[PDB]
RNA sequence: CGGAGAGGUA
DNA sequence: GGGTATTCGCCGTGTACCTCTCCTAGCCC
DNA sequence: GGGCTAATGACGGCGAATACCC
């Protein structure tokens, strides 16, 4: 129908053509008749009739007087839907002061004026004034004054000067102000004048003011001079059961407003002293703040008893607004809701649903088909029929339903298995039955939870839920490519009873030429279930070109194994099955069963896994009883020495050897060994319980008792559960947090005393508080990263860039957490994989890989594969195909469309439940040793020291991939080298943490090169030799003079001269710090590596405050520029480093908060981004220094760092998509042959495309800066405003497309969600290319 | 408790909530991230628009499905036009532009 | 009788064009007229389009030369 | 048919 | 002057139900 | 009884507004 959406300032003429009246009278209501009163804000004159087609008088209640007014009482006869669309306006004597422009923060009027907003509420609010065009006086233009102020200038200057003061005053300062002289001279204060606040300000005066110009407004018309007001059955007169009126608190502002300027002009008609009508034009300046917005102004008008109201920006802000409660989330027709219930019976693709809901819900449909049967013409015996519920009404629905799905839907919807659609089944009853496997998908228990059914009502809204939503299409999920569809607790429990070994039962050890006689074997009761028996089994392998071939052998196996393989199609081998099926076990039974048989096996074969699981389980009998957990009786012996070893260390604590925390420490770790040690005997005992004859004597195998089965298949538990259940539970936290001293011995199958139980209650409601404010702040982040990446869609099908990032396999300095299949998996590559049989082509550059590729890649040993990646997309308003990859959750890659912003958000914000909120190296594995960032040298030992900060120690296996990395600091000893090979666990990286080194480059003769005794250092004799050392003091604690007297150890030879290093010519000198203790003294000569001085020294909201990407506490610095470094003036507040280039320019320095140990010397040539103080590593910093991929590959691995600590995975390509829409921003560097301002802030997306032109032809293209805006900060400054609008603030969004003029052209989902055409994301993305193919 | 057309609401011309006055459920703001998040659009469009908000659309779908077709007809949301009221309600000019 | 649509998206591999082709071939023979060239199964419209998107003879080239003969017509 | 306030459900 | 150096407000706050009451009360006729 | 009848138990961030040395 139409475009984008305008908006602008309100214009008085603007206002006068809107409305259709002015209220001149603060009435309501007649009150003794319902009619409305005339000319109040219900007047039907002004807006409309109260009926349809009924004149106030009565005059035409016919619809032949169309369009005629009355003359009785004047009111035009039409629909009452006019009332809800004309507005209306109130005249106003005051000019008026809009409340937003005052108080934006920043003021548009405040910063327009170029003056001080305590001046501008001083003006406003009566108790100053202002000058109007001083001219020839003794006083400046935008000059405030007070009342004795005002009496100098009535005498001095009652003659031609003139002055006002209120609103009034400010409407003549708009009115008397030039734009264009305004840009002229704050354009050459911009060219002259060079201080950063006065070019900050200005700047933002400048682009205010010519972005004004730009805009069709008028300044003046921020200053309000008529009101609009709302129609009236926006603010409606509801009546309570009762005889009042409780109805919204516009209505008693407007009343407040009326009487408020009616009394003004009636005290402009008597002509009042002029303080009186200064408090009367305050009180109606008051109420207009309080009709716009109450409360922003100090304390806040009321209603009812003293409760602060609802105003307009309260209708448009917060949750409850119109955007978070009427227009994103709307209460839709045909809709229902119950409690879930099971019915085991049914298959995946259908839910049960009650009989009398579904007579609710589809009346319409029923209706069609009875008069489309013609039982019944008309539609109100129809309605009687339906309501009576005869005999021919239930085969109707039987026929209506029959392939029409439904959406189901629990509430709290986290992700997008929150919703799907099944085929209803007709169950009597009245609670929804659902299929059980699904609900592991909607983390939803049988508890008492309750799920909506929606009816998709038109065609094409059937299909999609049928092609897209169905249980079937979504077997995978998008977080990664686990399947959803694994079992929950029941039948995974049957399973893992059905396919074990005991050693002897009834049929052990015969053979079966089949399965079929194995269930026939099991049904007859002659047999075991399990026992470890030869049969005959036969598999499909489709090794060929997809062509079955069948084998067949003896296999040993079990019984009730053998009975599963009559379950599983054809292409699987048989030892998916001879193990223990674990959950992890079935999990990946699925997963190959998807990755080899395409999808209808799958599904048929879950859906038998789901029958014959609970038959199975059934059968099995899988109790639990007292004795089902056995209590070792070690435990009284271990629980005994643990009470006398710490009666041990308290008698050696009050002997007074030991301190009272070392007695803490200590105590703690011996009663930890002791629960490790409860802990080893309660697993041994439970898991070797079964020690039976085998047909002979004796033998154990794995135990048939109930919980170590419940705990060791993975269907409820682990071994903290079972250990709470048998042994010890260990130690609980106090409130503050301390971990307490004397822990909790008892075990739940004895009693528990008051005290223990006492304090795990502190525990446990810590738990539950924490799980409270964490799906708190869980939900707040899915929020925000909805709205961050709400714009993002798959537009594209290649860009056809080389460019990409590098993965490798993450490392922190333990084993390879993450091996490389798992990030190169699913996404296209960049540029070719090189095996190390170099320049073999062993992949294509730009190719898809899947698993089986991944194999290829993995045994082929590929160290480092370069990918392209979503950051690096070079893609017009939205990302390309390839850089995305596999659309998880499907097999192939993404079409063309489906946006991936929203799964993104729900994948990542997700498990935030699930999450939590509040020296020397021994080096594992055996291979030869590389080293990254590597200067070395040779001490006098003979080992190897490291004379370069960032060196990195790689172990490369016997394979020659990259399996161990680690950190070593600057001069560690080795002792092996480079191009060597080190054993299994030999000892090679050590180093000293303690003291930084001062180790020699050269060796020579060391003097005392500067080095001022008695004012710069002091002597201090170690007590303990006697054998001291100079110590160096720092800045402050000494005398100022000695300052500038710097600390410097300088190499010499044997002849005393100069030893020059090899690379320059500088001799080796060497500076120091403060409190240092310097070693040596005269007369030695040191060896190259030797110490010259003895140098001293995460949750959830760790997310939060990534994707916000804060400054830490202490920001770790780094090089601004490459180059030397050298020191610069003292204690300044801070001490300040310049880097000099050796070729380029210096000037730059920084200054350093010098309290910090920092880590470069005054000598060092150091690369650009390299490190000055350590500590958190600033994300602004690294993206302005270091790259766009650096600073990607660090938010990746810090939150998968997180994310995989809690053990729940997520891929790689939502983060990194969220990552691009943290910096779609940019920031201009220079303007070029384009015509972009300089400090002109703007998005990269709209100067790619106008400089990628601007170099097409023969000009020139220009430079940017990508800046990395926070989540909820590059929200806003978006294109759109509607978005912005729509996320957590409405007052500065709408004052900065209030003076923008700002065209909002749609452009993505929720825009278009708002005004409720189709999203361009999916079919809609077809139905925008059609629509964009016309325009 | 479910609805098939019951009341609609007075300020907004949508449906009621609660089951004592005899409403429907809300779809909620994250389902319709849900939508969004699936490819399906359609579903979407009749539901916060025909099947909840607009009158026109509502009242031709009553006729279109006691007449045999299923077809939709999107016109316009009333909430955006009470959100565009209030919002000139303010001092503010916000306006619908071209073809 | 269907459970899976797998087949029409092997077909038809784009998934939404599935969803429109679909759509339009489904009301136009919802409506009136252009009876199903596939028997059917006492079941609706919907998966009577889905089953002529799996015997494959239903795409966006069969409705363009069908509609641009019904124009000609 | 509106909004508060209190309790409970996940 | 002017660059940090504080302080001064602004603003956000998980979704979806269900049950119940109480709604402008003031006040000189 | 009624007919008009017009305070104090958050808290983190964050950016704009001054203060105060230097
Ligand atoms: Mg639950
Ligand atoms: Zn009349
Ligand atoms: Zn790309």
């Amino acid at each position: 129908e139409f475009d984008a959406i305008k908006i602008a300032l309100a214009s008085p003429d603007m206002i006068r053509s809107w409305s259709f009246g002015e209220v001149k009278k603060p009435e309501t209501i007649n009150y003794r008749t319902f009619k409305p009163e005339r000319d109040g804000l219900f007047c039907a004159r002004i807006f409309g009739p109260v009926k349809d087609y009924e004149c106030l008088c009565g005059k035409y209640k016919r619809l032949k007087h169309r369009g005629v007014i009355c003359e009785k009482c004047g009111v035009e006869v039409t629909q009452t839907k006019v009332r809800r669309e004309r507005m209306g306006h109130i005249e106003l004597a005051s000019p008026t002061a809009h409340i937003w422009f005052l108080k934006s923060l920043p003021s548009r009027i405040g910063l327009l004026l170029d003056m001080p907003l305590r001046d501008i509420e001083r003006v406003l609010y009566f108790e100053s004034y202002v000058v109007i065009e001083g001219g020839m006086t003794n006083l400046e233009r935008q000059q405030i004054l007070t009342e004795e102020q005002y009496l100098d200038a009535l005498e001095e200057f009652g003659d031609e000067f003139d002055a006002k003061m209120g609103a009034e005053a400010i409407q003549a300062l708009l009115k008397s102000m030039d734009l264009e002289q305004e840009c002229e001279q704050l354009r050459e204060e911009l060219n002259e004048t060079n201080s950063e606040t006065k070019r900050k300000k200005l700047t933002k005066r400048i682009k205010l003011l010519e972005a004004f110009v730009q805009s069709g407004n008028k300044p003046e018309w921020m200053i309000l001079t008529v009101l609009p007001v709302l129609p009236p059955d926006l603010r409606p007169l509801v009546p309570l059961d009762g005889g009042r009126f409780a109805t919204s608190d516009l209505n008693d502002l407007y009343r407040r407003v009326i009487n408020r300027n009616n009394r003004l002009k009636r005290l402009l008609d008597l002509a009042a002293p002029d303080i009186i009508v200064r408090n009367e034009k305050r009180m109606l300046q008051e109420a207009v703040d309080a009709l716009l917005d109450n409360g922003r102004r100090g304390r806040a008008i009321t209603g009812s008893n003293k409760r602060p109201l609802k105003s307009l920006a309260d209708m448009i802000k917060g949750k409850q607004g119109r955007f978070r409660q009427n227009l994103l989330g709307k209460r839709v027709d045909y809709s229902g809701r119950s409690v879930i219930t099971v019915g085991p019976y049914l298959r995946l693709h259908q839910c049960g649903l009650p009989k009398k809901m579904a007579l609710e819900l589809f009346k319409p449909f029923i209706y069609g088909k009875l008069e489309l049967r013609g039982l019944a013409t008309t539609i109100k015996a129809a309605k009687k029929m339906v309501e009576r519920e005869e005999a021919v009404v239930w085969d109707i629905l039987d026929e209506v339903i029959r392939e029409h799905p439904v959406l189901l839907n629990r509430a709290p919807t986290l992700h997008r298995l929150g919703i799907q659609a099944f085929e209803p089944v007709l169950i009597e009853g009245k609670a929804i039955q659902l299929h059980p496997l699904v609900c592991a998908a909607y983390n939803a228990d049988f508890d008492g939870d309750q799920m909506a059914v929606h009816v998709p009502l038109t065609l094409e809204a059937q299909l999609e839920a049928r092609a897209l939503m169905m249980s079937t299409n979504n077997i995978l999920s998008p977080a990664n490519g686990e399947p959803i569809i694994v079992p929950s607790q029941d039948v995974v429990l049957g399973l893992y009873y059905m396919t074990r070994d005991c050693v002897n039962a009834k049929g052990e050890g015969m053979v079966l030429t089949g399965p079929k006689e194995a269930e026939r074997l099991y049904r007859s009761g002659l047999a075991s279930l399990h026992a470890r028996v030869k049969v005959r089994i036969t598999e499909y392998e489709k090794d060929a070109n997809g062509e079955l071939v069948a084998k067949t052998s003896l296999k040993d196996t079990t019984v009730g194994r053998a009975i599963l393989w009559m379950i599983v199609p054809k292409g699987l081998p048989y030892s998916i099955v001879n193990q223990a099926l674990g959950k992890k076990a079935i999990s990946k039974m699925l997963n190959t069963c998807y990755r080899i048989l395409g999808l209808k096996p799958t599904v048929i074969f879950a859906d038998q896994i789901m029958y014959t699981g609970f038959a199975y389980a059934a059968r099995s009998g899988a109790s639990v009883g007292i004795d089902d957990m056995v209590i070792p009786e070690k435990k009284h012996e271990i629980i005994s020495e643990a009470e006398a070893e710490v009666a041990e260390i308290q008698e050696q604590f009050q002997s007074g050897l030991v301190t009272a925390g070392e007695r803490y420490n200590k105590v703690i770790d011996i009663w930890a060994a002791a629960n490790d040690r409860v802990s080893k005997a309660m697993m041994d005992n439970l898991q070797t319980e079964t020690v039976i004859n085998r047909d002979g004597q004796e033998e154990k195998q794995v135990s048939f008792n109930s919980i170590y089965m419940m705990a060791d298949s993975g269907a409820r538990g682990s071994a903290a559960q079972i250990r709470q259940l048998a042994g010890m539970r260990g130690l609980m936290a106090k409130p503050d947090g301390s971990i307490i001293e004397t822990p909790i011995t008892a075990n739940f199958r004895e009693g528990l005393n008051v005290l223990q139980y006492f304090i795990s209650t502190h525990g446990a409601r810590k738990g539950l508080a924490d799980t409270a404010l964490k799906t708190a702040n869980s939900g707040y982040l899915t929020r925000r990263l909805v709205d961050v990446a709400q714009d993002l869609v798959v537009t594209e099908d290649d860009c056809g860039t080389h460019e990409g990032i590098m993965m490798t396999p993450v490392i922190e300095g333990g084993d390879v957490k993450e091996p490389l299949r798992d990030r190169v998996l699913g996404r296209v590559t960049a540029e070719d994989v090189l095996k190390p049989g170099t320049a073999d082509i062993l992949v294509p550059r730009n190719t898809l890989l899947h698993e089986q590729w991944c194999d290829l890649l993995e045994e082929n040993s590929v160290d480092a594969v370069k990918v392209r990646s979503v950051v690096s997309c070079d893609t017009d308003f939205g990302v390309c195909a390839h850089c995305y990859g596999r659309d998880l959750a499907r097999g192939h890659i993404i079409n063309k469309g489906e946006a991936i912003g929203v799964i993104a958000a729900q994948s990542i914000g997700e498990p935030g439940t699930q999450l939590t909120m509040r020296s020397s190296i021994q080096v594992k594995n055996k291979g030869s040793i590389k080293l990254s960032n590597v200067k070395s040298v040779v001490n006098s030992s003979g080992k190897l020291v490291i004379t370069s900060r960032n060196t990195e120690l790689k172990l490369i296996d016997e394979f020659g991939r990259t399996k161990e990395s680690y950190k070593v600091p600057y001069g560690a000893v080795l002792a092996k080298g480079d191009g060597e090979q080190v054993a299994g666990g030999e000892t090679v990286a050590n180093w000293d943490p303690h003291t930084m080194p001062v180790i020699t480059e050269v060796s020579g003769f060391v003097r005392f090169t500067d080095m001022i005794d008695g004012q710069t250092i002091t002597r201090q004799t170690d007590e303990l030799t006697g054998l001291s050392s100079l110590v160096v003091l720092d800045s402050a604690e000494r005398t100022a003079g000695g300052k500038d007297l710097r600390p410097a150890l300088k190499i010499v030879d044997a002849q005393g001269n100069d030893v020059l290093i090899p690379g320059t010519d500088m001799p080796a000198q060497y500076f120091l710090p403060g409190k240092a203790i310097v070693q040596l003294e005269d007369g030695v000569q040191i060896s190259s590596g030797d110490t010259l001085a003895r140098i001293p020294q995460g949750g959830l909201p760790r997310v939060a405050d990534l994707f916000e990407a804060r400054r830490p506490k202490e920001p770790a610095i780094l090089a601004e520029i490459s180059g030397i470094v050298s020191f610069g003036k003292e204690t300044k507040g801070k001490r300040r480093l310049v880097i000099t280039p050796v070729d380029g320019s210096d000037p730059y320095e920084e200054m350093i908060p010098k309290w910090r140990q920092l880590n470069v010397f005054e000598g060092e040539r150091v690369e650009r981004g390299d490190v000055i103080s350590d500590g958190p590593e600033a994300p602004h910093d690294i993206l302005r220094l270091r790259g766009v991929h650096a600073v990607t590959r660090y938010i990746v691995n810090e939150v998968q760092d997180v994310y995989r600590l809690q053990g729940v995975k997520i891929n790689d390509k939502h983060i990194e998509v969220i990552v691009r829409q943290m910096l779609r921003k940019a920031t201009i560097v220079n303007a070029g042959s384009s015509d972009f301002l300089e400090g002109e802030q703007v998005e990269y997306s709209r100067v790619k495309i106008a400089n990628r032109e601007l170099e097409a032809n023969g000009k020139v293209g220009a430079t940017y800066s990508r800046d990395l805006l926070g989540i909820t900060k590059a929200s806003l400054a978006t294109e759109s405003f509607i978005s912005a609008a729509s996320f957590q603030e409405t007052t500065r969004v709408l004052t900065e497309a209030a003076v923008a003029g700002k065209r909002d052209e749609l452009r993505g989902l929720k825009e278009n969600v708002i005004v409720g055409r189709l999203i361009p994301a999916g079919t809609g993305y077809a139905y925008h290319q059609d629509r964009m193919r016309r325009r | 408790h479910a609805r098939s057309t019951g009341s609609y609401s007075l300020v907004t011309q949508q449906p009621l909530g609660g089951k004592a006055q005899f409403g429907g459920q809300r779809f909620g703001e994250m389902e319709v991230w849900a939508l969004e998040a699936y490819g399906a659009a359609y579903t979407l469009q009749e539901m916060l628009t025909v099947k909840s908000d607009d009158v026109n659309g509502r009242t031709k779908m009553y006729k279109n499905i006691v007449d045999g077709n299923h077809q939709m007809e999107p016109g316009m949301p009333e909430s955006f036009n009470v959100l565009l009221k209030e919002i000139r309600s303010l001092g503010i000019n916000i306006e619908l532009e071209d073809e | 009788a269907r459970v899976t649509v797998q087949d029409a998206v092997e077909k038809i591999g784009n998934r939404f064009d599935l969803v429109l082709v679909a759509a339009r071939r489904a009301r136009q023979m919802q409506v009136g007229g252009k009876d199903p060239l596939v028997p059917e199964e006492n079941d609706k419209t919907t998966v009577i389009a889905l089953r002529e998107i799996e015997e494959g003879l239903i795409n966006n080239q069969i409705l363009d030369v069908r509609e641009r003969q019904e124009q000609q017509e």
